[PDB]
């Protein structure tokens, strides 16, 4: 079957830096002097967003900055100075090939300055310890780069294999993320404990920042 | 302006078939070409099939024993009909438009996700993550398949809204969290909601977030 | 405006 292969797969680039990404065909997608070649962007959550349609056109509303070059095989999407919102999946679309295919995407992450997490801790509500089960949030909030070490403690002790984290896409506006670590444990571990802490070490902070509470529903 | 939208079960038990529909606004279905297209959690996106302004239909060739797409001009509808299931057909399943304007998918609905699974529908448990800017919160836990959707006072508050994406607890049910932050002076004058919707297993939940004691 | 059967666009 007809492939289209995109490259690269990945790109991470800083704010106004060109962008330029090539669908091959592995056999020629042309017929009646159009290119049935079209560019998608696809944001998180969303569905895709038709970009450039028959290889080089504009479509309505899409900002200057995008275009599409190439004919037959080979295609070339060009972001010409990426901003932020740009952020996101970007594939090729061919319909003239049986069967219609998509190229496999590629992901743009933008860099950026560091940007130190604004952190914030939780405790689990007294109508979820009813349940038998408590969870712990800690959030940070809109932090660059990625790479953050969440460690919880109880009464001062170190805990290990009853946490997970979530982190979200980076934001269309400033680049950031944000991230959840959830502390699970039982209503009975969760009582019989006062002090509840979650330290953040992340390159944006000089040294480790910790947010606690004192448990109970005091 | 057209616009698509899928409906139809989240959940879909192995070897059963999977049924969806589009029902379209603002543009009559005898025009254009109107095409189910899928994407498995994390990966590309897939063509399924079309039916055209005409009736006539094209379909992907690995998927042609298992395929059907119908319409209803009257409903304004168009129906993917996908028989006997299995994990491969775990995806968000999105309806998408060609108009002749650009020979090319222009106009997409928002994607429902099916997840074909022998696991029964649990509805999501929501709990309060309680407050110059304060920070505060829902859990939603426990809900099975995905996914939740978070909104705040109605759609109303939108900036600085974070939900986390969903992660699988050793139980086999789902769970995130959804913040937001506001001004610390609002808090006791301005009341924040959670707006948690579970479509798999139709069930909406409204979360009223307050400030505790200690 | 081109048609499309079985995948390809033509005249028509």
């Amino acid at each position: 079957d007809i492939v289209l292969t995109q490259s690269p797969s990945s790109l991470s680039a800083s704010v106004g830096d060109r962008v330029t990404i090539t669908c091959r065909a592995s056999e020629s997608v042309d017929g009646y002097g159009y290119s049935f070649l079209h560019w998608f962007q696809q944001k998180p959550g969303k569905a895709p967003k038709l970009l450039i349609y028959l290889a080089s056109n504009l479509n309505s509303g899409v900002p200057s900055r995008f275009s599409g070059s190439g004919s037959g095989t080979d295609f070339t999407l060009t972001i010409s100075s990426l901003q932020p919102e740009d952020f996101a999946t970007y594939y090729c679309q061919q319909n003239n090939v049986d069967p219609w295919t998509f190229g496999q995407g590629t992901k743009l992450e933008i860099k950026r300055t560091v940007a130190a997490p604004s952190v914030f801790i939780f405790p689990p509500s007294d109508e979820q310890l009813k349940s038998g089960t408590a969870s712990v949030v800690c959030l940070l909030n809109n932090f660059y780069p990625r790479e953050a070490k969440v460690q919880w403690k109880v009464d001062n002790a170190l805990q290990s294999g009853n946490s997970q984290e979530s982190v979200t896409e980076q934001d269309s506006k400033d680049s950031t993320y944000s991230l959840s670590s959830t502390l699970t444990l039982s209503k009975a571990d969760y009582e019989k404990h006062k002090v509840y802490a979650c330290e953040v070490t992340h390159q944006g902070l000089s040294s480790p920042v910790t947010k606690s509470f004192n448990r109970g529903e005091c | 302006e057209v616009q698509l939208q899928e409906s139809g079960p989240g959940l879909v038990k192995p070897s059963e078939t999977l049924s969806l529909t589009c029902t379209v606004s603002g543009d009559s279905i005898t025009s254009g070409y109107w095409n189910w297209i899928r994407q498995p959690p994390g990966r590309a996106l897939e063509w399924m099939g079309y039916i055209s302004y005409s009736g006539s239909t094209y379909y992907s060739l690995s998927l042609r024993s298992r395929i059907t797409i119908s319409r209803d001009t009257s409903k304004n509808q168009y129906s993917l009909r996908l028989s006997s299931v299995t994990a491969a057909d775990t995806a968000m399943y999105y309806c998408a438009l060609i108009t002749t304007s650009t020979y090319a998918m222009d106009y997409w609905g928002q994607g429902t996700t099916v997840t074909v699974s022998s696991a029964s529908t649990k509805g999501p448990s929501v709990f309060p993550l309680a407050p110059g800017t304060a920070a505060l919160g829902c859990l939603v836990k426990d809900y099975f398949p995905e996914p939740v959707t978070v909104s705040w006072n109605s759609g109303a508050l939108t900036s600085g809204v974070h939900t986390f994406p969903a992660v699988l607890q050793s139980s086999g049910l789902y769970s995130l969290s959804s913040v937001v932050t506001v001004p610390s002076s609002s808090l006791g004058t301005q009341t924040y909601i959670c707006n948690v919707n579970h479509k798999p297993s139709n069930t909406k939940v409204d979360k009223k977030v307050e400030p505790k004691s200690c | 405006q081109l048609i499309n059967t079985n995948g390809s666009w033509h005249i028509n």
